[PDB]
């Protein structure tokens, strides 16, 4: 959350990040396994 | 901030042995930091 890319994967100025965005960064960081980001999207907060 | 000006340029690891510094860099760097982000900087195109 704190690092910079995650911040140009987050897109609308309401401050927060898209399921689908929010997933693909952590793939893209490599910080999360498959699993581990499907694991991060159960406890996530869906918005409309 | 001297050194910042050779991080882009082509001939940057001339002087020293080494010729492939930059690609380590890409290798230990731009994976969770951003690859296109550390190829701009070392100013080497992924193509190439």
């Amino acid at each position: 959350v704190g690092s910079e890319a995650f911040q140009d994967y987050v897109t609308d100025p309401r401050g927060l990040i898209s399921k689908k965005d929010f997933q693909k960064a952590m793939d893209s960081q490599k910080q999360f396994t498959g699993p581990e980001i499907q694991f991060l999207l159960s406890c996530s907060e869906a918005d409309e | 901030q001297w050194d910042r000006l050779v991080l882009n340029t082509p001939s940057f690891p001339s002087n020293y042995w080494d010729k492939f510094v930059k690609r380590k860099v890409l290798d230990k760097h731009g994976d969770i930091f951003g690859r296109e982000r550390i190829a701009e900087l070392l100013g080497m195109d992924l193509a190439s």
